[PDB]
């Protein structure tokens, strides 16, 4: 939320209330509706924690993500 | 027709082993420094120590015997 | 829109020479001639 902070902004501070409702609804994607993250300006490397825990149930998740990032170049992919 | 050569190496580096990756890493550094790459050219052996074996144990090849040799100047 | 068928300085292209670490996936990249 602090990446591009406009303190004198009605809309950006209104998104804070929307984030509280998602936190109340038990949503792990609470930071979702922030303007910087949604635009791609900021990501947290804590997402790599989730990619590892998901691999317990989706063993393909690491390979799928790396193929998108190009970290592994399988011929024909 | 240069794409075939481009694709030829691509299918090779994909299947090249980790031993090759380790081997080329060293050779790249040696030719960077200037050492001859030839010479860098694994250990399928198992060794152990037998302190004071009985006088009946057979002596296999490649066995190193520890010795207490007397003092030459004595 | 065509329908989907049921059936089907100059830079050289090459792998980077010095991979900084083991396991670095070799990607075909644009490279300087020298």
């Amino acid at each position: 939320r602090f990446m591009q902070f406009r303190a004198k902004d009605s809309y950006s501070l209104a998104l804070s209330k929307l984030e509280k409702r998602e936190r109340e609804n038990g949503s792990n994607l609470a930071f979702m509706f922030r303007l910087p993250f949604a635009a791609g300006r900021v990501f947290s490397i804590s997402m790599l924690d989730t990619l590892l825990y998901q691999s317990f149930v989706k063993d393909y998740m690491i390979t799928i993500t790396r193929l998108l990032l190009g970290l592994d170049t399988t011929p024909g992919s | 027709a240069a794409a075939e050569w481009i694709s030829q190496q691509r299918l090779s580096l994909y299947r090249r082993s980790e031993r090759q990756e380790l081997s080329e890493l060293v050779k790249n550094r040696m030719k960077h420094l200037g050492l001859p790459t030839t010479g860098y050219d694994h250990q399928n052996t198992l060794s152990y120590v037998l302190i004071n074996p009985p006088p009946d144990t057979r002596l296999e090849p490649s066995d190193i015997v520890y010795l207490i040799r007397s003092d030459p100047l004595a | 829109i065509a329908p989907v068928l049921e059936l089907a300085v100059e830079y050289v292209k090459g792998y980077p020479p010095n991979s900084p670490y083991i396991g670095s996936s070799p990607t075909l990249c644009h490279l300087l001639p020298v």
